[PDB]
RNA sequence: AAAUUGAAGAGUUUGAUCAUGGCUCAGAUUGAACGCUGGCGGCAGGCCUAACACAUGCAAGUCGAACGGUAACAGGAAGCAGCUUGCUGCUUCGCUGACGAGUGGCGGACGGGUGAGUAAUGUCUGGGAAACUGCCUGAUGGAGGGGGAUAACUACUGGAAACGGUAGCUAAUACCGCAUAACGUCGCAAGACCAAAGAGGGGGACCUUAGGGCCUCUUGCCAUCGGAUGUGCCCAGAUGGGAUUAGCUAGUAGGUGGGGUAACGGCUCACCUAGGCGACGAUCCCUAGCUGGUCUGAGAGGAUGACCAGCCACACUGGAACUGAGACACGGUCCAGACUCCUACGGGAGGCAGCAGUGGGGAAUAUUGCACAAUGGGCGCAAGCCUGAUGCAGCCAUGCCGCGUGUAUGAAGAAGGCCUUCGGGUUGUAAAGUACUUUCAGCGGGGAGGAAGGGAGUAAAGUUAAUACCUUUGCUCAUUGACGUUACCCGCAGAAGAAGCACCGGCUAACUCCGUGCCAGCAGCCGCGGUAAUACGGAGGGUGCAAGCGUUAAUCGGAAUUACUGGGCGUAAAGCGCACGCAGGCGGUUUGUUAAGUCAGAUGUGAAAUCCCCGGGCUCAACCUGGGAACUGCAUCUGAUACUGGCAAGCUUGA
């Protein structure tokens, strides 16, 4: 980089996005923890593991990692596979 | 943002200012979304050296756009009359 | 009232689809004999009521595949 | 950018005096005013279509003084301008203010009023003009310089003006060197030798 | 009112003619180039070729009113001393004005460049639904209580460098929980779940340490629903050439389900159906950024897309994502490649199609300039800083427009030149001479406008506990111009400093002599040159343009010579050898109906600029500018029904 705040801009990216990939391993991982449980056919597992799952992807949502548009459609994904599964 | 602001046109050493409604972020001569005025610095006597739409401005501000100072001024000039 | 056209089944081996063609009467720009146009369209047909042959009327709509973005309304006429 | 030859070399070649003199003397006494200039200027010359409008075009050209492109774009300007667009031409040309100030007889030639125009005067309305094809509007006021009232060739040029025909067109007192452009000269007020219709054609060519 | 005032031919085939038919010329124009020549000014324009390679300088920062801090320098405070009697110099303290480096916010996705790619992925016109949107703006509510880090810094250390490594300390509007959770998300519902940040000015009782949470104000933070703007997406019509490219396509076409996106969608995956496009030209090949517009044309058309503005695409080449409201990012990151460079040989660095400039290519295209004064943009409460955007300046007759290079008189019709039938004629009022003026250039003096604002004071009003702060409105005081020796005005001097280029047989305006002798040469065509050349070359004279004039290139015109407007086919080029016949084009007559074509009106849109009309300002003009007209189109709505089309019923004259 040849301007200084160029070279600020990189180091500050470098760190954010360090940050936000574990975050969204984070996520990735309760919500894959729910498709588990899903695919075993236990509603109740399901329904923990979805309990457990709700408020992280709405706090990342809030936080700007996600949209809210695609928290919502995870949750409202995850309920209709879940509510078949009687 | 929405800004009213001059679009400079006229000739060398004679500028002719055209008082634009624009996206701030365009070119000063470029994209504008409505023109509501005009405003020559060089104007003769009994020539009308400056003419502003303020029922449009008004509007526009009212939309939430915002005013440059040199058309705040021309603003303040053309309602003390 | 929403803008509308009206054509006619030229296939309908899909499913849930049929193809509309549609005839325009225009005059030629430099010759100024009035021609016939064809367009042919991609239409959602649920139920799959439509027959090749048939008068059909349809509407625009979001697009629902690669190709479809127009749903029929009614049948005007039937082979 | 001007004409700065012999001058009655022009008029013999056009076949007619073309004022370009004072008129203290005869264009006859002067020249050979029947004979075009140059060895074989006692030919007869045999002139197509052409060469006559040709003729008829440089004639008011070397009349008022105008080199091509300016005359280009009177013609222009008069085919634009609503009416017959050989009295429009002729108007503009009478419109310039070299001619209105030879007219009105501050200058004894064109040449000379242009002289007195360029070298600042002339005033319109109160205002010194410098430009020899500057148009003069109806009601306008042309004055001689109060610092140029006292050159003897203005009261010589006044002196001859009387001895031609007045023009209707315009309104000058002589005692305060002073004119009013009161209208926009007529076709009938002009001269009657000039065939306006040839250029008009030469110009479609 | 006004805004469609518009249309020329000529030469050449023959002994001659009429026709046909090509070729050639006169016009206008240009980002031009070349040759000759060259005075001034105004406005504009200036790498069309190598999207070739680039030395050097500059083109993006800013905020201390988010934060820890103190590398400076400037004060304040303590001591000492040459002391020069309190002026100086050296140390200790971030205590203040401030501020290097660092954390954090915002900007860097704008502005600027280029046209490589792109033939519809784009562009233009008109519609549309399944979306997000920083800064700006409206409304309703919140802004409680905690925690763990980390740069800077300190110590040690690797390396030539670039760049790192280890340990320890620290702050926030950096980061993360907890609480709060409804016009928000999921859900039929019940229910479940999600956020935040402080900073600054002033202050009495200062409720407590001279600060603050004590009050107020300003500003900032979070949630949701709106506005505005911007962006993403879908559809129809239009937008080059080639059929000596006729078949193309397996995620291909559609469906179901899962996934994915801000959002619809084969966007992706699994399965099922076997579809989808194409002579109304698919696929393939060649060329190409598109438009408003520009040139030409009487128009219809033809050609074209430089400058200005809108849209798109690209950023050394190929590929990729990260951050972010927004990028798959010209002056960011990563990988690979070719070149260039540094190296201690282990390893590192770079991307002018930003402005200026260099080399190179080329017939050809400019200065390594000044300033942020104005307009606009970034950050900032502001002051202000940054801004090769922009405003200006330099170079170039590249274009357009204006002006000057003098005016009047002047026969001796002077000399000299050229021609001469030797009489004379022409150059020619031309010159000389005589009277005059002095634009422009030169010199000296004066002198607008582009300046709005901002800064200090004040008085009033609004706020609050407060004559405090803050905001607003007036008034007062000093100021802000790169251009710049500005435009412009006045004075001095003296015609004094200022004319060339092409052509002259016909087209085509303009004629003689001499030289040469099918030679030298000219030439757009017809042609010219053979010893009396208006055609070659010089001269005299003349013609046309004129600070330009010629030549070359290129487009339209003339060319009704691709003919829609607006042509032909017995013999000039041209009727398939003759038919049948699908698609296609066309359709006798009457009534009814429909309203698709057609017609009328209205509405929305058709960006601005450009063109045109009427005006205004630069002394005029070019140029700038107000309003209108126009944008001949598209869509929608409402009407008309004669004609064409659809539908229904007929009729007999075509069959
Ligand atoms: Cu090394
Ligand atoms: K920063
Ligand atoms: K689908
Ligand atoms: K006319
Ligand atoms: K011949
Ligand atoms: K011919
Ligand atoms: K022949
Ligand atoms: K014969
Ligand atoms: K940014
Ligand atoms: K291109
Ligand atoms: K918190
Ligand atoms: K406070
Ligand atoms: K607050
Ligand atoms: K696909
Ligand atoms: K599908
Ligand atoms: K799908
Ligand atoms: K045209
Ligand atoms: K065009
Ligand atoms: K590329
Ligand atoms: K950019
Ligand atoms: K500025
Ligand atoms: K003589
Ligand atoms: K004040
Ligand atoms: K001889
Ligand atoms: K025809
Ligand atoms: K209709
Ligand atoms: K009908
Ligand atoms: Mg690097
Ligand atoms: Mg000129
Ligand atoms: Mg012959
Ligand atoms: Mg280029
Ligand atoms: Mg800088
Ligand atoms: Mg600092
Ligand atoms: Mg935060
Ligand atoms: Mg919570
Ligand atoms: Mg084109
Ligand atoms: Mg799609
Ligand atoms: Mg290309
Ligand atoms: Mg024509
Ligand atoms: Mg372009
Ligand atoms: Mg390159
Ligand atoms: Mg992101
Ligand atoms: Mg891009
Ligand atoms: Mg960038
Ligand atoms: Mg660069
Ligand atoms: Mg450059
Ligand atoms: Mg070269
Ligand atoms: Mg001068
Ligand atoms: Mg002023
Ligand atoms: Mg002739
Ligand atoms: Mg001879
Ligand atoms: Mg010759
Ligand atoms: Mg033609
Ligand atoms: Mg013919
Ligand atoms: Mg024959
Ligand atoms: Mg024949
Ligand atoms: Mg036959
Ligand atoms: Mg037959
Ligand atoms: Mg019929
Ligand atoms: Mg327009
Ligand atoms: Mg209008
Ligand atoms: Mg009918």
């Amino acid at each position: 980089a040849n301007i200084k705040s160029a070279k600020k801009r990189a180091i500050q990216s470098e760190k954010a996005r360090k940050h936000n990939a574990s975050r969204r391993s984070m996520m990735r991982t309760f919500i894959k923890k729910v498709y588990a449980a899903i695919e075993a056919g236990d509603k109740a597992a399901a329904q923990k593991a979805f309990n457990e799952m709700q408020p992280i992807v709405d706090r990342q949502a809030a936080k700007g990692l996600i949209h809210k548009n695609k928290a919502a459609r995870h949750k409202a994904n995850l309920t209709a596979q879940i509510n078949k599964l009687a | 943002m929405v800004t009213i602001r001059l679009a400079r046109h006229g000739a060398k050493k004679r500028p002719f200012y055209q008082v634009v409604v624009a996206d701030s972020r365009n070119a000063r001569n470029g994209r504008f979304i409505e023109r509501v005025g005009f405003f020559n610095p060089i104007a003769s006597e009994k020539e009308e050296g400056t003419r502003l739409d303020l029922d449009r401005i008004a509007h526009w501000v009212g939309q939430g756009a915002t005013i440059s100072d040199r058309v705040a001024a021309l603003i303040k000039e053309v309602n003390k009359a | 009232k929403i803008r509308t056209l009206q054509g006619r089944v030229v296939s309908d081996k899909m499913e849930k689809s049929i193809v509309v063609a549609i005839e325009r009467f225009v005059k030629h720009p430099i010759y100024g004999k009035f021609i016939k146009r064809t367009t042919k369209l991609h239409v959602h047909d649920e139920n799959n009521e439509c027959g090749i042959g048939d008068v059909v009327e349809i509407r625009e709509c979001r697009p629902l595949s690669k190709t479809k973005s127009w749903t029929l309304v009614r049948v005007v006429e039937k082979a | 950018a001007r004409y700065l030859g012999p001058k009655l070399k022009l008029s013999r070649r056009e076949g007619t005096d073309l004022f370009l003199k004072s008129g203290v003397r005869a264009i006859d006494t002067k020249c050979k005013i029947e004979q075009a200039p140059g060895q074989h200027g006692a030919r007869k010359p045999r002139l197509s279509d052409y060469g006559v409008q040709l003729r008829e075009k440089q004639k008011v050209r070397r009349i008022y003084g105008v080199l091509e492109r300016q005359f280009r774009n009177y013609y222009k300007e008069a085919a634009r301008l609503k009416g017959n667009t050989g009295e429009n031409l002729l108007a503009l040309l009478e419109g310039r203010l070299d001619n209105v100030v030879y007219r009105m007889g501050f200058g004894a030639t064109r040449a000379e009023a242009r002289q007195l125009v360029s070298h600042k005067a002339i005033m319109v309305n109160g205002r010194v003009v410098n430009i020899a094809s500057y148009q003069v509007s109806p009601n306008d006021v042309v004055s001689i310089r109060e610092k140029a009232k006292k050159q003897s060739r203005v009261k010589a040029a006044l002196e001859l003006a009387e001895q031609r025909e007045k023009p209707t067109w315009l309104e000058v007192d002589a005692g305060k060197m002073e004119g009013t452009f009161k209208r926009k000269p007529e076709r009938s007020d002009l001269s009657a030798d000039i065939n306006e219709h040839l250029i008009v054609e030469l110009y479609s060519k």
